[PDB]
């Protein structure tokens, strides 16, 4: 080998990790508070404040709500044939045309708000023996008496109201969503000035479908200078059905069609203003980024979030446990 | 945590290693010094990213679903859509909690495995040349300078060369 | 260093771990029954039988359905401006007055249940032309006839029944529930006894909605001397909102309005006895411990209860694997 | 389970040990003997009940619910009423059949962990001077009576006191 | 002690593992391609294609919808007093008799579909008063007009429609479902031809419930010849209770009842070909096997079923890490 | 994986063993051989089951319950309906993938568990015979045979009848 190899010292080597002074206190399956090296955050808290307007298109309601747009209430006339991957409803969003009511305003708000389009359609539909375009002052267009946009209000001409019955194929390929509706007058009296019949009708069908409503005359709470409401219906007319309307008296009648699709609109209510960056979740309360798996913020999203969860705070361990060296 | 290294037989950590997450520190010939190991630093790291960027994959999107704020009071199906979204919270936030508390866990007792490995391979390579002082330090019975504790570190330490000196050294004393 | 140890012997050390006579089968990832020295059970799978009346308020309706106390069925009139933190309704319970049936007697059983309370207010609603307080021998008021204590029944005075138009604004800061009603009756010739007009109507509104019933005229069984019937309804009035209520015949008027709340408030249907105990979690079954996670008693709870599971056993390893030295 | 020192290498418990959960027993010049070891028992008993409290932490409250018991027969929307609940309920108990397995499994490798901690920790300690029989016993190659089996026991045993002693019985022999 | 008498050596002992040539990657806490010795599937992810006809009691619909085998559709008179487990609806199917809605069609369908049988008892209802047995040439029974087998279409004799007032105990010790309708004329003139007053009206009740349903004159699409539509109403009876059914006009009377009775059934749209085979699960793409945990071909199922879920692999390691000799 | 034998200490497996998972390959004065270790492939195996057949226990069933497609549009009950299901599908993917992702990590742990747990087995059972040289391989510094090789695979190894042959090569040579 060598010879007498004498030399008898020997060496000390010491195996150790790293510690840091400060830590991060992390939950574990046996201990809630272990201190760890790192950590990160698994959950986001807090928003921008603001509703990025990239990479959705946002359209944002102003003072109008979806349904005052769709019907076109004057004031909400901007918003024709617009489009929307979300909608935002203010909530000073006012209506301010003639006293209105929609059954089941829900569905009617939703169904549109997913469809995303507001694209309408005029129709040819021939009113024989009724006096078309009647307004009133409540839904001033201008300086003058008004009605909604999307709408048509039939009166008696002269002495009569016929029963009318008109029809209107869907030729095309795509769903037609017709927006209809009946007026309430306050009074027989008002009943009969306007309609002639002393009690209207308003059948509106398909090959599949029906809905038969009639008016209910009495006084409601002025709203607007009126007593009378006209309530809100609609029907959606498959290609290849047809649309017969049937009425004796009463009708808001349809000027056309919106036509539907399908897509990923959806509508949201939030004060929040929009702003320009991409940011792919929106939150009521503004975009909130969508790196961590987990968020507080809101359980309303719209777009690639995070999933919303009670806690506030969930950190995940990116290190080994800390047991320092003194703590400096 | 499982394997007893960290927290344990290695009684406390180094804050003054800065250059990597495990290491020696020696005491020798020419002096005293300290030296990351990088490749369990890696080891360590690298099985923590991957468990990171699991836990990052894909947020899911989702467009138009319920209303989950009600401004009139109405009954039977609006107590079954706040029925619905909170029960669907609850869920996902018994998942989140359950999620941290195993994956630290298992961050925990990786860790103290990667520490535990090294202690292990480190004392397979000495063979007969050292003993355990318990404390994570071996004791290496024979002239050991710092060209002899970098070959230990990067793995090429040879026990042969040293083998008869270390033996002498250790056994035959007087006893 | 010490001197001559003529004796030069050996030890032995053994390490060792306890193991117990008894012992515990639990599931584990690998195995569905391993021994452990001990486990804890995490299902609550045993009623107390009882559902202590402590710490939420229990109202035990007795022989009244919550819609009965709220309409004011004679034998119910204990429970006026009464309140609860849980309404427990007893299979027993009978309705013993006028017959009636609620359109959607789900949303209101449920809109009363968690308002939690039944405060009445009287307001002074003004008849003119009618005869009030009608009331019915189905529906005995002590030795005479009567009829719900918080409804007004309007028949005809002398030979007419205007055209009612009354209203009642909600000037307070609290929404008003109003609960109404129409009376079906059997009869054309009931119809113009009572309510003159051979065809009745009632309109009840607000600024926001609107509800037009007209009776229906028809026998229907036999039930406590009557063939008549009378349909339940409801109205809520926000705070500067204003309800108009417009008739014509067969209306069945509010005398005021129960106050609205928002609490923890629910009914539940049970058999169970009340008893004096402080317990959290209420099952139908009676009170339950709310120490284990998991319950398998019902799944109908209200309280800080455990969540309902269909195991009815599940052990939590609480040692280490058993492994004992005698033979079994 | 996982170490393999329960159920492994220590080939069954002591239905006497009854005053800790893991401990020794000795034979030495003085007689024999048998002692719990109460930092590694407090370590095992902890650890199970810090996972028992986060395990009983919180029941949430709730109050008004849906119905879930219906007399009529309705359709539609008592089918949904139904759905939700009766997908909640497996949820739940998915979640809680799964929550046992894990916790059981880990309590066995946890339990395991520790005794073979403890075995490590003997072993680091009466460094030459005994060897493993492979059944959880070491022999001590020195005489070592009762105060000695006290030293290794409470952790104070000095190896050097005995090691020329040890080394000489244990190796030079006759070979 | 033993004797070596010559011989010095060594020997070398080593431990290893198996591995295999090939290998499968699966998915851990810490890595998503690991290669493992062997692993399992945990999605099903294929169908047979073709619906096993045992162990359920699959219902072939043919070209009949289930409200029509239930109406008694001439041509889906094949299914009267039918059961079945499952109820399989193809595309194809078709109407051909008097054009009719139904209000609820989905909870209507949905209470068949459970009930699981068509067994229709007749009662014997007696109409006094009126022609019954009517029918229509849109619903041909064989040469002749027909109408559904389970409904009675009753008109005028000679000039006069009387009060219909019937009733019916149920004094069996089961729930009896009755469908019955009302028919909207399109011309006033076709009301009065058929029920003379100008205005029908049918309330059918028990001691519970009532629904009055008023018919609505007026023109709908054409559909086999006619404009006129009938619109189907249900009511289940309880032991005890009884039924009154009371009209003036338009009632298409019921003929007895449907049994109801509580099991496991259910129905389900598929297009799939009925074969023989034996599956418990059964899906609208064809019965698939249940032996793994989770399956992804489809969210609509029947029977003892996998899981659901979007993944479309989830392989189970069924072996060690596999670290070969040469490559992978 | 946590003990560092597979993929660890032990460079690579054998795709040569094809009678067993864990094993063994000797080379003495006699030749050189191969054989499977049957308890470790056991062991290995039926946990391995156990884990398998658990998550292939009870499909439950389900009949009726509530439409998942819809030919018209209809509003808020059709959107709630959509929503239960959308919410139950992505709930029960969470819990598939999470299942097999704890499950492989844990079937990774547990063989490296049973090549490590054979391995210390050896170990113990050579005692002072045997020198580890790291790669999970032991050099047995005694002449041992084919029978010798046997009875330490089916461990009825008798150290005693070597060591001081073992002792004498081991450590005197010549320091
Ligand atoms: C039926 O009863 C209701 C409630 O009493 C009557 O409604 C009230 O009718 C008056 C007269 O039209 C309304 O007056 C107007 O109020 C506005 C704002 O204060 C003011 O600008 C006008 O000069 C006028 O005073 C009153 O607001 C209205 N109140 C409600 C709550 O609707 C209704 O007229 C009665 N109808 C019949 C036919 O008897
Ligand atoms: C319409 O048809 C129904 C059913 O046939 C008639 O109902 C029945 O009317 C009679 C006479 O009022 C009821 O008689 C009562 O029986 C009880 C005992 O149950 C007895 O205490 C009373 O003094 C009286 O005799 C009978 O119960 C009732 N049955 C049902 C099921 O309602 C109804 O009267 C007919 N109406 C007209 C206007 O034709
Ligand atoms: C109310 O208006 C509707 C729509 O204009 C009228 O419906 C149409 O009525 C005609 C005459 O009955 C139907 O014609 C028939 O069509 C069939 C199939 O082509 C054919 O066999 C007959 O020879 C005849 O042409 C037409 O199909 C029908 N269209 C629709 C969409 O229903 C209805 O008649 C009007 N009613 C009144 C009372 O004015
Ligand atoms: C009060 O005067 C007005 C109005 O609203 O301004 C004038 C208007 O030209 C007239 N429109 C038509 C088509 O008749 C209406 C309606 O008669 C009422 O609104 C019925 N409630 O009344
Ligand atoms: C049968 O006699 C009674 C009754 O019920 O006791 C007498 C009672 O004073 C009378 N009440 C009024 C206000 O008219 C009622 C109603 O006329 C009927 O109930 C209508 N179905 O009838
Ligand atoms: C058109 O002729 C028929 C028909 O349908 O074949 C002849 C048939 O005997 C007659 N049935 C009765 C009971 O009246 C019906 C109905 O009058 C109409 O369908 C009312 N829409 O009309
Ligand atoms: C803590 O962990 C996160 C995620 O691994 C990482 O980005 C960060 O740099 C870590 N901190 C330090 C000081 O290493
Ligand atoms: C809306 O779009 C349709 C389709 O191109 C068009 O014909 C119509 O005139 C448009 N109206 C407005 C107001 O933009
Ligand atoms: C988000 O908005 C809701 C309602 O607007 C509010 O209660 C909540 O605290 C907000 N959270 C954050 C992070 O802004
Ligand atoms: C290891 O260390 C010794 C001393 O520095 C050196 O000669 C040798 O080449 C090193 N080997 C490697 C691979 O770094
Ligand atoms: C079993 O475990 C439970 C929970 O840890 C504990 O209360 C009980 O005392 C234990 N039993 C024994 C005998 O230690
Ligand atoms: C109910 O409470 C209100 C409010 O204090 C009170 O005015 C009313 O008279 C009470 N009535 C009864 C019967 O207690
Ligand atoms: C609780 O009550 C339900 C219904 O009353 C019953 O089926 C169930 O078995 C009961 N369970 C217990 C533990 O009482
Ligand atoms: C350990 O044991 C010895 C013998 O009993 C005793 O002298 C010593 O002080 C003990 N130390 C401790 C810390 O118990
Ligand atoms: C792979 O695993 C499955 C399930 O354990 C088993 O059926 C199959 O035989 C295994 N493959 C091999 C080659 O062992
Ligand atoms: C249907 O079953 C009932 C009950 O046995 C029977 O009376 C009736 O005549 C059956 N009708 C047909 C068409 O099978
Ligand atoms: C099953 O059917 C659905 C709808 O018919 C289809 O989209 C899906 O891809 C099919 N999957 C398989 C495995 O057949
Ligand atoms: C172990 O191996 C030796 C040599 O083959 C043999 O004599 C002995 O009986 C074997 N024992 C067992 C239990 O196989």
């Amino acid at each position: 080998q060598d010879l007498p190899g004498n030399d008898n010292s020997t060496a000390t080597l010491c195996l150790g990790h790293h510690a840091v002074p400060n830590g991060t206190l992390v939950k574990t399956i046996t201990d809630d508070q272990i201190e760890v090296t790192n950590a990160t955050e698994l959950v986001q808290s807090s928003s921008t404040g603001k509703i990025c307007n990239n990479p959705h298109r946002i359209l944002d309601g102003i003072d109008c709500t979806l349904i005052d747009a769709l019907l076109g209430d004057p004031h909400c006339d901007v918003f024709q044939n617009e489009t929307w991957d979300l909608f935002v409803e203010r909530s000073k969003a006012f209506s301010n045309c003639y006293p209105y009511d929609v059954p089941d305003y829900a569905s009617l708000r939703s169904l549109v708000a997913s469809s995303g389009t507001l694209e309408f359609i005029t129709e040819g539909f021939t009113w024989t023996g009724v006096t078309q375009n009647g307004g009133s002052n409540a839904c001033k267009r201008g300086p003058g008496s008004g009605f909604f946009s999307r709408l048509n209000w039939l009166t008696k001409s002269g002495s009569t109201y016929p029963v009318l019955n008109v029809t209107m194929p869907n030729n095309d390929n795509f769903d037609k969503l017709y927006i209809w509706g009946i007026h309430h007058p306050s009074t027989n009296q008002e009943q009969t000035s306007l309609y002639v019949q002393a009690s209207g009708r308003v059948t509106v069908s398909t090959r599949r479908s029906q809905q038969t409503i009639i008016p209910n005359i009495g006084s409601r709470p002025w709203v607007r200078g009126l007593s009378s409401r006209i309530s809100i219906y609609w029907t959606i007319v498959k290609p290849g059905d047809v649309l017969v309307i049937n009425s004796n008296g009463n009708l808001i009648a349809p000027r056309g069609y919106f036509k539907m699709r399908t897509g990923k609109s959806s509508i949201m209510r939030s004060d929040a203003p929009i702003d320009t960056c991409i940011s792919e979740c929106i939150t009521p309360n503004g975009s909130i980024p969508n790196d961590k798996p987990f968020q507080n913020v809101n359980k309303i999203t719209y777009g690639a979030c995070p999933k919303y969860v009670k806690q506030n705070t969930l950190k995940l361990a990116t290190g080994m446990r800390n047991v320092p060296e003194k703590q400096t | 945590g499982l394997f007893g290294a960290i927290a344990g037989f290695i009684e406390n950590g180094w804050e003054g290693m800065i250059d990597g997450w495990y290491g020696f520190r020696h005491q020798n010939s020419e002096g005293t010094g300290q030296a990351a190991d990088l490749k369990s630093t890696q080891a360590a790291i690298d099985q923590i990213n991957g468990k990171l960027n699991r836990v990052i994959e894909k947020t899911n999107e989702k467009f138009h679903q319920i209303e989950k704020e009600f401004s009139e009071v109405e009954g039977r199906i609006q107590d079954l859509e706040k029925y619905v979204e909170d029960t669907k919270i609850d869920l996902w936030s018994y998942n989140a909690e359950l999620l941290v508390a195993l994956e630290n866990q298992h961050t925990i007792d990786l860790t103290d495995s990667e520490m535990n490995k090294l202690f292990e391979k480190t004392r397979r390579q000495l063979r007969e040349n050292a003993e355990e002082m318990g404390n994570g330090c071996f004791k290496i019975y024979h002239k050991c300078d710092n060209a002899c504790i970098e070959s230990i570190r990067n793995g090429t330490y040879d026990h042969d060369v040293y083998r008869d000196e270390a033996l002498n050294n250790r056994f035959q004393i007087k006893g």
